[PDB]
């Protein structure tokens, strides 16, 4: 891929980046309980093979 | 021989003075200053105009009468066309300034009255419908 960077085309001031990429981990981005399916069941008094 | 009421102000080639001063504020109690690298956002290198640009301009002059309620600007929009810190305000996307404000108005010992003169952050105002 292209490697490129800033500093490499235009004239940069110094900026320190205190950011980081914690929200991005794969733990952080899988980091949640998601719904895979809705089921169905039911309680009566069944008389046929159906129900 | 120093007084509070007597200051020279020199920005550029632009010199103020005064005789009858109050003292001055700094607002907050902190100086102008340019931005720090560790709390630098924009990543190229920016224009500093300095001299060209940190100097007094004077606005066209308002009529104090006695029935003035009072007058308002904002700012950098009074300063928008003012020599090259106009152009260099328009030309570029982004820009930081903080401002000597020097307010001017004299009379006689024997006229009266009184103006507040606010620097109000974010003065946001009301519409009218
Ligand atoms: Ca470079
Ligand atoms: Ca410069």
């Amino acid at each position: 891929s292209g490697q490129a960077v800033p500093s490499d085309v235009i004239e940069t001031r110094h900026v320190v980046n205190y950011k980081t990429r914690s929200e991005s981990t794969l733990e952080s981005f899988f980091g949640r309980s998601a719904c895979v399916t809705i089921l169905e069941v039911e309680n009566f008094n069944a008389t046929t093979d159906a129900d | 021989g120093y007084s509070d009421r007597v200051r020279q102000i020199t920005l550029g080639n632009s010199t103020i003075t005064t005789q009858e001063a109050a003292n001055a504020v700094v607002a907050y109690g902190e100086w102008p200053s340019y931005l720090d690298d560790k709390e630098a956002n924009p990543i190229d290198a920016p224009t500093e105009p300095d001299v060209s640009s940190n100097r007094f301009y004077t606005l066209d002059s308002v009529q104090w009468k006695s029935t003035s309620r009072g007058w308002w600007w904002k700012l950098p929009d009074a300063l928008k066309d003012m020599g090259m810190f106009g152009q260099n305000m328009y030309y570029h996307y982004l820009g930081r300034s903080g401002y000597t404000v020097h307010v001017q108005c004299n009379a006689s010992k024997f006229h009266q009255g009184a103006l507040g003169v606010f620097a109000i952050p974010e003065y946001v105002m009301a519409c009218n419908t």
